RNA sequence: UUGACAUUGUGAAGAGACGUUUC
RNA sequence: GUUCUUUGUAAAGUGCCUUCGAAGAGUCGAGUUGUUUGGGAAUGCAGCUCUAAGUGGGUGGUAAAUUCCAUCUAAAGCUAA
RNA sequence: UUGACCUCAAAUCAGGUAGGAGUACCCGCUGAACUUAAGCAUAUCAAUAAGCGGAGGAAAAGAAACCAACCGGGAUUGCCUUAGUAACGGCGAGUGAAGCGGCAAAAGCUCAAAUUUGAAAUCUGGUACCUUCGGUGCCCGAGUUGUAAUUUGGAGAGGG
């Protein structure tokens, strides 16, 4: 029914909801679980930190491309760049990404890095038993932290060319929309002849 | 491609200093090949025509080229296939009678 | 809590709050949303005009966030800048040493015009900004540099 | 390599070649039973190309299924239901008709389990399919590291979960936007944007 | 001349053909096996052979 | 129950479609 | 952390040059029918009919002809949390 | 008359395997109506109950015939969010996801297609010995209608 003046509510509970609910009842136990086996895998994984080290990336989208973001992998173009075989670095703290290319030279750059500034900052221990112990780090990733670079100083020069910002923008619109009906008027000029 | 550092029109986004990353051979899919190249023309002597090739070549050398399309795309499913497909026939059909 | 709910003030009084003549029974009228078109008419035009049929175009898969251009005003804009930072900026009013303010990265999408500013030169980096928003930065000894 | 010329002829099926080779095995095939074991992959070039391999602990079945939709076992056509499922007649079956050749030889063999199957032929009544198998206790597939992964018991008639090949084809598993239900599993997916999560502290 | 399935061979003869190389339709893919120590061979043929 | 398509192949008389070919 | 073993003239990685670079078919796809999906000139699934190709093929949430662009590499498979 | 091959059989032949149970959770098939719409048939309930087949300690999914239109991203699963939104709907009742973003966990791969052709290099079994989850030798068989090795698209192969 329909009454008083409230708002329309779309509450879809019309389905043997009950069937199917779940109450996380399990959230404070559980943290203590992926603790308890991170403390475990943390132990068997030698002195081995946990994560592996991950790549700057740009991130998609007219919405976030403005930040960077930490990606799955670090291309082979950056593997080989940084004078290994892709191969060997998944062997120690390296991941890689086969698909995942490079188009952006300041990423690549700034990748490269990363990759040089790692081998330089891990011991990677010899092939047989005994070692220089070392403690154990957990985290690649505060180790290695992704920043978002520097697009521009605190203050400089007043420069104002005279063009009207919002104009361009507007001319660089009508620019886009035209354009295939210029692309035909033209045509016709060809086809315009004797 | 070539950036305009705005962000709209008629090739807007934020310029960047690009690389051109080395191509993948994945591109090259339905790449063709000496190998199936010799083999694929192996078969189509030794297998021959198919019947609707048969009428296809006849419809190209009586009504039009045109008439011929229009069946091998009712036949194939697909105008691009079609064309694709009634060319084919007009290289047999060169083969037969200029040999 | 239930120690302060109505029903227990009701114990003892027959029917509840829910009358003898009129019942408390089983959805008369409907369930949910039924019969808006008919016996709920009067309510669904005022307290909700508009409510049926169609209007304007659809837009198969949809993307949010293809329009995302949030705003900002002139009206605040130097909140954008950092507080220690501003007094500085405020006096310097040169344009030699003018202050950048890159609101995509602030998290903006497009300047719009409303409100004053003081007459003190601004770099305002953004993608679209409104015809009225750029004239009063230029207008305060800025300029508007168009970003991606 | 007398493979690549196979592969590539099997593709003519309405060359005479072919046609009269079809015409003469599907007749064959008829009158050999339903399910029968098989000699020798008909098609070699084909059994290889599924993962088959020619050795001790690789068999091949061949199977006859009866073709068309699904008649609504109901008794004398009656629904007694809306009008939406009186339905009898234009009813297709959800799995292939080759999922159901699978599934019928693979009970068979139940000391068997099914890696793939293939096409063979058809007519108007029959659609025919050569069937590979491998035996899970056989020790030259139980010592084959590439193949011993069928040993396992997870993969106990794995055709008649839709793990097989047609089996993931009909159940619909594929990347992608095309597949948003019937991905991650159908019902799957939908039990899980049917439950209702609520926190400790309520959100 | 008995390969069953034939496709496997079919197509030999006008592989040769194609190439120059001499062929012949041999009767018995159970006496060629005989000729290289097996059971069944399907096909036989010598590349080099002592001058 | 009627028609099409599929299962569907080989040789002819014909009236037919412009020695092939669909009736 | 010890000790038998027993492996080698054999396995692997990397630099430039050059020539090749095989990639899954009664499938993909299309029609039509039923079913399903938020998927809307048709989201997946199936039945019958048609049935490909290799600078091919798929996808790009409005059908079609035409021109471009972009993005992966189907019709075979394994795999812990 | 003798010996092979192909196909098809038989044995209480030699050794194995399947069934049946359980089924909370898992992979499919099959499939309602009560009910809601204040009637009702489309729709709803519900791609649910019931019925059938098949698994495990998880199952399934999984290294893109993906997402995107960005400066791009990068196997799968899941939680937070996208969002009661785009969209479906006698556009009525009602239904109703996806992409990005943060997180948990992280792992990558191998066949088919290739001349080993200067060596079928591969494998079951029997059998003798031993150090027995197996090693070695011998024999039969399997296999050229292709068992090994190298190669899987990120590549890679043949030569210098
Ligand atoms: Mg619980
Ligand atoms: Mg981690
Ligand atoms: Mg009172
Ligand atoms: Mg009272
Ligand atoms: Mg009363
Ligand atoms: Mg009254
Ligand atoms: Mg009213
Ligand atoms: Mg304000
Ligand atoms: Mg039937
Ligand atoms: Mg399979
Ligand atoms: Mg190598
Ligand atoms: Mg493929
Ligand atoms: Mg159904
Ligand atoms: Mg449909
Ligand atoms: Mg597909
Ligand atoms: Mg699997
Ligand atoms: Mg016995
Ligand atoms: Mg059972
Ligand atoms: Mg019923
Ligand atoms: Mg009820
Ligand atoms: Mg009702
Ligand atoms: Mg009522
Ligand atoms: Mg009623
Ligand atoms: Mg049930
Ligand atoms: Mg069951
Ligand atoms: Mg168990
Ligand atoms: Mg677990
Ligand atoms: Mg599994
Ligand atoms: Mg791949
Ligand atoms: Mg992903
Ligand atoms: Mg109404
Ligand atoms: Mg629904
Ligand atoms: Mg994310
Ligand atoms: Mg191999
Ligand atoms: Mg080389």
């Amino acid at each position: 029914a329909i009454s008083k003046n409230l708002p329309i509510l779309k509450n879809h509970f019309r389905k043997h909801w009950q069937e199917r609910v779940k109450v996380h009842f399990d959230q404070a136990g559980k943290k203590v679980s992926r603790r308890n086996a991170r403390a475990t895998r943390a132990a068997k994984i030698a002195p081995r930190p946990l994560d592996l080290l991950r790549p700057v990336v740009r991130a998609p989208t007219v919405k976030y491309n403005r930040k960077v973001r930490a990606g799955r992998g670090f291309t082979l173009a950056e593997v080989k760049a940084a004078g290994l075989t892709a191969a060997y670095a998944r062997t120690i703290g390296i991941a890689v990404d086969h698909r995942r290319q490079n188009r952006n030279q300041e990423i690549f750059d700034a990748n490269v890095q990363r990759l040089k500034e790692y081998q330089s900052k891990i011991i990677v221990f010899p092939r047989n038993g005994k070692a220089p112990e070392a403690e154990q780090v957990l985290s690649a990733a505060a180790t290695f932290p992704i920043a978002q670079p520097a697009t521009d100083v605190e203050a400089r020069a007043v420069q104002d060319n005279g063009e009207s910002a919002f104009r361009t923008l507007r001319l660089a619109r009508s620019e886009k929309k035209f354009r295939g009906i210029r692309e035909k008027r033209a045509r016709e000029k060809a086809e315009a002849e004797a | 491609t070539v950036k305009t550092g705005i962000a709209i029109g008629l090739n807007k986004g934020k310029k960047v200093t690009s690389m051109t990353p080395a191509p993948k051979i994945s591109y090259k899919k339905g790449a063709a090949s000496n190998r199936t190249k010799f083999v694929r023309s192996l078969v189509r002597e030794i297998a021959g025509l198919s019947p609707y090739e048969r009428r296809l070549i006849d419809l190209i050398r009586n009504s039009g080229e045109k008439r011929a399309r229009k069946v091998a795309k009712k036949r194939l499913g697909s105008f691009t296939r079609a064309k694709a497909k009634v060319e084919e026939m007009n290289n047999i059909i060169a083969a037969s009678r200029r040999h | 809590p239930s120690r302060f709910t109505k029903t227990r003030k009701h114990r003892g009084h027959v029917s509840a709050g829910k009358g003898r003549i009129g019942k408390h029974r089983k959805h008369p009228g409907g369930r949910g949303m039924a019969g808006g078109q008919h016996h709920h008419r009067i309510n669904m035009d005022k307290y909700h005009p508009g409510y049926f049929g169609k209007v304007g175009m659809r837009y198969f898969h949809k993307q949010q966030a293809h329009f995302w251009k949030p705003v900002l005003n002139l009206d605040k804009l130097w909140t954008l800048i950092p507080e220690d930072k501003r007094d500085q900026y405020l006096k310097s009013a040169s344009k030699e040493t003018a202050p950048v303010i890159d609101t995509l990265a602030a998290g903006y999408g497009k300047i719009l015009g409303k409100g004053r500013i003081p007459n003190v030169p601004v770099i305002v980096k953004a993608r679209f900004v409104s015809k009225l928003a750029e004239e009063k930065i230029r207008a305060a000894g800025g300029v508007v540099e168009l970003i991606a | 390599g007398a493979y690549k010329y196979l592969e590539e002829l099997q593709r003519k099926k309405q060359s005479d070649v072919l046609r009269f080779l079809q015409r003469v095995r599907v007749w064959e095939y008829r009158q050999k039973n339903v399910i029968h074991r098989a000699a020798r992959p008909t098609r070699p070039d084909k059994a290889r190309r599924l993962g088959y391999k020619a050795k001790q602990g690789f068999v091949i079945y061949r199977v006859r299924v009866r073709r068309g939709n699904r008649k609504r076992p109901v008794p004398k056509g009656a629904t007694y239901g809306k009008p939406t499922n009186q339905g009898v007649n234009e009813l297709k079956y959800q799995r292939s008709l080759r999922a159901t050749a699978e599934e019928r030889v693979g009970r068979r063999a139940a000391n068997l389990r099914v890696l793939n199957s293939y096409w063979v032929n058809q007519d108007s009544t029959y659609k025919y399919f050569e069937v590979i198998l491998v035996d899970p206790q056989h020790k030259a597939i139980r010592r084959d590291a590439r193949y011993n992964w069928i040993c396992d018991p997870v993969h106990k008639h794995r055709e008649a979960r839709g793990l097989t090949a047609t089996g993931k084809k009909s159940r619909g598993i594929n990347k992608g936007h095309k597949f948003n239900n019937t991905k991650a599993g159908r019902r799957k997916t939908w039990k899980r944007q049917n439950t209702l999560s609520l926190w400790r502290y309520r959100k | 001349n008995d390969v069953d399935p034939i496709e496997l061979v079919v197509f030999l003869p006008a592989l040769c053909k194609k190439m120059g190389v001499p062929y012949a339709i041999v009767k018995g893919k159970a006496r060629l096996g005989t000729l290289v120590n097996q059971k069944t061979s399907a096909v036989a043929a010598l590349t080099e052979v002592r001058a």
